[PDB]
């Protein structure tokens, strides 16, 4: 019923009297019934971490033991809202205390218990066989995610007897009964979920959908795949939220959990007072992204407990929103400072350190949560299929890449997006170092490419081949004179340096570059290819490009302005466009080269 | 004074040549090495302790 | 025959075994029993949790009547009240026939291709006695890899164990299923391939059992998947499940297998990771201080034996941490083996494949191998010509980029072209391509006319005069 408390030293409290405690669970201690997680059995005691502060116990205070291990409420009413770490919904607890610190050991439901939701019976009736993972109703929850489908929680089987017609329910309703060996089973609106157990799933499947961004340099030369994994630098100066605001605003997917696993704190208000401030764009000026994300926020001084269980709650959430059918991608914040939290339990704990102090279980814990990505066929009745993506950000760790989680991830993930501080402050935006970022699904999208843009592969690898010749030819200009060269490499040389400025920058602050959408690049690179090739071919059958450029014109002019045209009005219009540009680029060639 | 001013831009382009190509390194690692040896000795220390 | 007829009919035997509801504690991933009725180092037990899900465990250490069992499939959910175990009263046993080939099991050796039990010829222990030694007789023969960089400047001959250490994103898949594919005895590729692969993503195990499916060799393999979400502990079972079905099929049927494993990497690091779970002392940079013969019990289970005719080659893939050499894991692995194949970064980042160097690899048997009435008699020293010769291209390079190109006499201006072409053309292959030794060498030769005959001093002269010409 209840085990009094032995002895108290630090976090660590030892009860007694406990028989029949998992190894791990969760456990009410204390009249203030703080919350805990049973460590070490021996006969009766039963060593037990507090995550909150453990000042004030005294000996003989009851203890109480829940049943489970940590889990998640999953249910209706997550999107817009922010939980903590351990899923602590702090838009409530600042409504029930009506102070602005967090109260120790105040406790309310994950979910609020008193909304009405119009749910609206599935295909199943009593009388049928049903198992875990079906569908059997649904519920309307904003205009924007229009249809949360409700799942029999899995692990759970048997004949439905009672089902109750559509109407206006609360979550502490029952609205589904299931005999497997009596009629003693009864399911609300919501379940729980342990969070270190993925969730099961019927099959794993291969990525071969792009994840679309809007920023030509990613769409273009390092693309991602739905489904895929990726990191990138966590600095200052470089600035990783021009990244996660496009991603949030215009990305291809259904949901966004945005994870933050311990950050300065005002650096966190600069973030919370920004995302209910975002507006997509279809059907009109839809309402903010709030309406489609949910949060997670860790500040430094939370408990270190939860600050390393944050990873595996936004995951979690991210698999139940791929269960039913969706296209998530979740965006983690500087994973290293989650290794740090790490570091930090285990050695209260006390074991042996590994290189640098890290334990051993650095190597294979990440590689086992980064296994829950990609894409998958959902176990259930209408046969759903969706997907995870994570999208990291390493944080150098001092201010290097030596230490051991970054080189653990660098070999896990499969794509790296770099960012360098001296592009960005010298007016260059998105500030990408396109010599030392890389992407591994490029050979893996043809099936996609060849079936919609078959000329893409050829494209990227001639403007990559550009880009490098340009650089060569730039480490030897400074010594040898620009005059050394002939006009084949000062061709290449101007062309490289029109891709520079007017392709890979992108403005980012108006309508003609915030978005560009794939045929809006594909059409760019073709005229830029377009370009290079009829210019340096004048060269080759004799001419000189002193001649060239002049004679050209508003050949220079016109790709440069291809940017221009708003991708709002029509792909038909900018693909007429651009036709009838290189129509005019190819007769002027026939013209200036008579 | 062309023929002083090759030679010594060739010594001195010589010297900065040799620096940086088998100079820096060197030294860059045997920094990494005594580094590696620091925390070689730490982990015997703590284990020690623990014992 | 009656000998056959005798040996399992102690088969029909039914021995019942105990149930202990009594536990008496849990930290990490070990387990504490009580009043237990003579136990037995190393068995094996069957916990019962309260849920209802069956687990598996090994005992470790046994005192008066205690016995401290570590579970494989984690410990968490374990009750003190109402678990239960169940003493087997025997090691761990794994089920073998010859009908094995053309299966796929999981790290724990149970069958994942819908398919059902294996329904043995007999049982065998993972672990197994070492091999006489006055019982066994090296190798004295080749196999063609089709690999210009394995089959002329190294070698193998089967029986042998060569690992192949290769960096963090370099392709050794690629390689070794190169290899599998297309490795035969020098004049049959009826080599029965067993695969182990442990700590692996789902991407490297669809691309495995891809290959193996289109070259019509998937009808003659085993292969054993242990990817990196399964539990931890049973990454230390998996190789020896695959090399305890390798010795049946070879030292019992007499057919000549080949056996790889995909990551020794993480085999150290769930060594590490068990150990660290214990308080056992540490060796360098805290891999556990036994390592080496823990290593040696798995690598030294190749070769061939007096009275039989199978004989197992292993090619147990490695990465190394930082491209250390000095990594306790390569060294030891080195240490234990003979010869071992390299895997080059700088050679990647010129898009050369297969990306090996040749001055850091080595093969100990090849001296023996190659010689008269397999190859020509030059093999043995236009090997050593050649390793001369790269190894001059290396330095003269080296000091082209310091002193300028003022000092290069005309020793290293042939020497840097050398070193050009014997990459750009020799090294390099495709992904596709045989190359018989004979062609091999006659490509090696075509690459020493650069040299003038009166400096090619490591080769022997009589060699010279009768193919220098030619």
């Amino acid at each position: 019923e209840y085990g009094a408390i032995y002895s108290v030293s630090g976090p660590v409290v030892i009860a007694e009297n406990m028989i029949g405690c998992a190894m791990y669970e969760l456990v009410k201690v204390g009249h203030d019934n703080l919350v805990g997680e049973v460590i070490r059995i021996d006969g009766d005691k039963a060593t037990i971490q507090v995550y909150e502060e453990t000042a004030g116990l005294t000996v003989g205070d009851p203890v109480l033991r829940t049943g489970k291990p940590l889990s998640v409420e999953l249910g209706p009413g997550l999107m817009e809202t922010i939980y903590d770490g351990i899923q602590r919904p702090l838009k409530a607890i600042k409504e029930e205390s009506q102070s602005i610190y967090i109260p120790r050991g105040i406790d309310t439901p994950a979910l609020d218990r008193t909304i009405k939701w119009q749910f609206t019976p599935g295909k199943f009736q009593v009388g049928d066989h049903i198992s875990g993972g079906d569908i059997y109703g649904s519920v309307f929850e904003n205009s924007l995610i229009s249809s949360h489908k409700i799942l029999l929680p899995p692990r759970s089987r048997g004949t439905i007897t009672w089902i109750a017609p559509a109407g206006e329910y609360t979550l502490d309703e029952k609205i589904l009964e299931v005999e497997f060996d009596g009629k003693k089973s009864d399911f609300t609106l919501y379940h729980t979920w342990p969070v270190r157990v993925p969730r099961p799933v019927t099959e794993k499947l291969s990525a071969d959908y792009p994840l679309l961004t809007g920023q030509r340099v990613l769409d273009a030369l390092f693309p991602c795949v739905q489904g895929g994994t990726t990191c990138i630098p966590g600095a200052f100066g470089c600035g990783k939220t021009v990244i996660s605001q496009s991603l949030s605003k215009y990305s291809n997917s259904d949901a966004i959990i945005y994870v933050g696993c311990g950050e300065r704190g005002n650096e966190m208000a600069e973030v919370l007072m920004e995302f209910p401030e975002l507006y997509t764009e279809m059907s009109g000026t839809k309402e903010p992204i709030m309406k489609r994300t949910t949060l997670v926020a860790n500040t430094s001084n939370m408990p270190v407990a939860a600050r390393e269980a944050s990873i595996y709650t936004g995951i979690t959430l991210a698999e139940y929103f791929r269960d039913q059918g969706k296209n998530v991608s979740m965006i983690a914040d500087s994973s290293s400072r989650w290794a740090e939290a790490l570091r930090e339990i285990s050695g209260r704990l006390g074991e042996m350190p590994a290189d640098q102090g890290f334990p051993a279980y650095l190597g294979a814990k990440l590689a086992s949560f980064y296994e829950r990505a990609g894409k998958a066929v959902a176990l259930g009745s209408p046969d759903r299929t969706g997907s995870v993506s994570i999208v990291a950000a390493v944080s150098p760790a001092g201010g290097d890449f030596s230490d051991p989680v970054t080189t653990a991830t660098l070999g896990i993930t499969q794509v790296f997006w770099g960012l360098d501080k001296k592009l960005a402050q010298r007016k260059h935006f998105p500030s990408i170092n396109t010599s030392v970022s890389y992407s591994k699904y490029t050979n893996v999208l043809n099936k996609f490419y060849d079936s919609n843009y078959p000329e893409f592969p050829v494209l990227r690898d001639r403007m990559k081949e550009i880009l490098s010749n340009a650089e060569e030819l730039e480490q030897v200009v400074q010594l040898v004179g620009k005059s050394a060269l002939s006009d084949s490499d000062k061709i290449t040389l101007d062309v490289a340096t029109l891709i520079k400025e007017d392709f890979l920058q992108q403005n980012g602050y108006s309508t003609y570059d915030a978005f560009c959408p794939i045929w809006k690049t594909f059409d760019m690179m073709r005229a830029f290819i377009s370009y290079h090739d009829e210019a340096q071919k004048a060269v080759a059958n004799g001419a000189n490009w002193s001649k060239l450029a002049d004679s050209t014109g508003d050949v220079k002019h016109a790709v440069s302005s291809s940017k221009f045209f708003e991708p709002s009005r029509g792909e038909k219009e900018v693909h007429g466009e651009f036709e009838k540009l290189l129509s005019t680029m190819q007769e002027r060639f026939a013209e200036s080269t008579d | 004074a062309f023929i002083i001013l090759d030679e010594v831009i060739k010594v001195t382009n010589r010297r900065v040549n040799a620096i940086e190509h088998v100079i820096i390194p060197r030294t860059e690692n045997t920094i990494a090495y005594i580094n590696s040896e620091l925390d070689e000795l730490d982990r015997e220390e703590f284990y020690r302790l623990k014992k | 025959f009656a000998i056959n007829k005798k040996a399992v009919e102690q088969g029909f035997n039914v021995k019942p075994r105990l149930n202990y509801n009594t536990v008496s504690g849990v930290n990490g991933p070990l387990v504490i029993l009580e009043k237990v009725k003579f136990p037995r180092y190393n068995e094996i037990v069957n916990l019962t949790l309260p849920d209802g899900t069956v687990r598996q465990g090994q005992v470790l250490e046994i005192r008066g009547d205690r016995a401290i069992v570590q579970v494989f499939e984690g410990t968490s959910g374990i009750d003190v009240k109402k678990t239960t175990v169940e003493f087997t009263g025997e090691s761990l046993r794994i089920p073998v026939s010859e009908d094995m080939l053309g299966r796929i099991f999981d790290g724990s050796g149970r069958p994942i291709d819908n398919g059902p039990k294996v329904f043995a010829e007999d049982y065998l222990d993972i672990n197994g006695s070492p091999i006489n030694p006055y019982a066994r007789i090296y190798p004295e023969e080749m196999i063609s890899t089709g690999v210009s960089a394995i089959d002329t400047m190294n070698s193998i001959a089967r029986g042998q164990k060569i690992p192949i250490f290769s960096a963090s994103g370099l392709p050794h898949n690629e390689i070794a299923a190169q290899i599998c594919r297309q490795a035969g005895l020098v004049r049959e590729e009826n080599f029965s391939i067993v695969f182990a692969a442990m700590g692996v993503n789902l991407e490297t195990a669809r691309f495995f059992k891809q290959d193996f499916e289109e070259n019509g060799s998937l009808e003659r393999t085993s292969l054993f998947l242990n990817l990196a979400n399964d539990p931890t502990i049973e990454r230390i079972i998996t190789p020896r499940l695959a090399l305890t079905t390798a010795e049946y099929l070879a030292y019992q049927t007499e057919r000549h297998v080949l056996t790889i494993l995909t990551d020794m990497s993480s085999y150290a690091d769930a060594l590490r990771e068990v150990s660290a779970a214990r308080e056992e002392v540490p060796g360098r940079r805290g891999y556990p201080g036994y390592m080496y013969t823990d290593l040696s019990t798995i690598y030294e289970r190749a070769g061939r034996v007096e009275g039989r005719n199978g004989s197992i080659t292993q090619i147990p893939i490695l990465t190394m941490p930082n491209d250390d050499i000095t990594h306790p894991i390569p060294d030891l692995t080195g240490y234990i083996t003979e010869g071992q194949i390299f895997v080059d970064r700088q050679l990647h980042n010129k898009g050369i494949y297969p990306p090996i160097n040749v001055l850091p690899s080595l093969s100990r048997l090849m001296k023996s191998a190659i010689g008269e009435g397999m190859t020509r008699k030059d093999h043995g020293d236009v090997s050593n010509q050649l390793y001369a010769k790269y190894a001059i291209g290396k330095d003269a390079a080296a000091m082209k980029a310091v002193v300028g190109e003022e000092a290069l006499s005309i020793e290293d201006k042939l020497s840097l072209e050398f070193l050009e072409k014997f990459e750009k053309t020799f090294i390099t292959q495709g992904a596709y391509e045989d190359r018989t030794v004979f062609e091999s060498l006659d490509q090696a030769w075509s690459l020493l006319r650069i040299y003038p005959k009166e400096m090619l001093n490591r080769i022997s002269p009589k060699i010279l005069d009768e193919f220098y010409d030619r």
